[PDB]
């Protein structure tokens, strides 16, 4: 079905109406979103078929009808924004700087932004528009509010 | 099921709203890919 880029709302109908389970970013024909949106489960495209490529349920990505295309990162430095696209509203842009996650492996960049959870997979992009990572997973600070990790794949 | 439907272009909009804080926080991943805070 519709393979032009972009972003697109994850719906089903599988409970009550039809509801927004995710996000996914599609690029060069291929559909990127995070794993805990489908569980690796095929999507449906008007009529066409998207089947699963390539997944990790420790990264918590899954690419559909080809290998994980987006590679660009956060530099460290500048703001970002997060296209997010929530259940029932419209696609909107919200620019924040970054905080870190310190992990034992590493630092990944992290966006301080509270969305609903079906609003897991939207993109965050640079400057140039490139995608540099997905929003959704993260965890719950002292506060109560919602810390999502800047979540990136790898570009074989 | 599930389906998919266009929501919009990926595209860096100019005078965006400006919101969020940036923390430092010491986390840790399992192998089920959930994020916990080590303190
Ligand atoms: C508690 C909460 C609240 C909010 C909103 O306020 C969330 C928004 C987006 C996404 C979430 N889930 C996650 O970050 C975890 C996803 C997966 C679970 C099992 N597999 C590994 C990741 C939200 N979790």
């Amino acid at each position: 079905g519709e393979t032009t880029d972009g972003v697109y709302r994850v719906m089903t109908r599988r409970l009550l109406g039809s509801t927004q389970v995710g996000v996914g970013v599609m690029q060069e024909g291929v559909f990127h979103t995070m794993w805990h949106v489908t569980k690796g489960a095929a999507l449906r495209s008007g009529e066409g078929r998207l089947d699963p490529y390539w997944g990790d349920v420790k990264q918590d990505l899954v690419s559909y009808c080809g290998p994980w295309k987006l590679d660009a990162a956060w530099d460290g430095l500048s703001e970002v924004q997060l296209l997010a696209v929530p259940p029932g509203e419209r696609a909107k842009n919200i620019q924040t700087l970054p905080g870190i996650f310190k992990t034992k492996d590493g630092d990944i960049g992290a966006v301080a932004l509270d969305y609903p959870a079906g609003t897991s997979g939207s993109p965050i992009l640079d400057k140039c528009g490139r995608v540099i990572g997905l929003y959704g997973n993260g965890v719950v600070i002292k506060n109560g509010s919602y810390v999502s990790a800047i979540t990136q794949g790898k570009r074989e | 099921d599930m389906y998919i439907e266009r929501a919009g272009d990926i595209t860096w909009e100019k005078d965006a709203e400006v919101t969020g804080n940036s923390p430092r926080l010491d986390v840790a991943l399992d192998e089920s890919g959930d994020f916990s805070l080590v303190e």
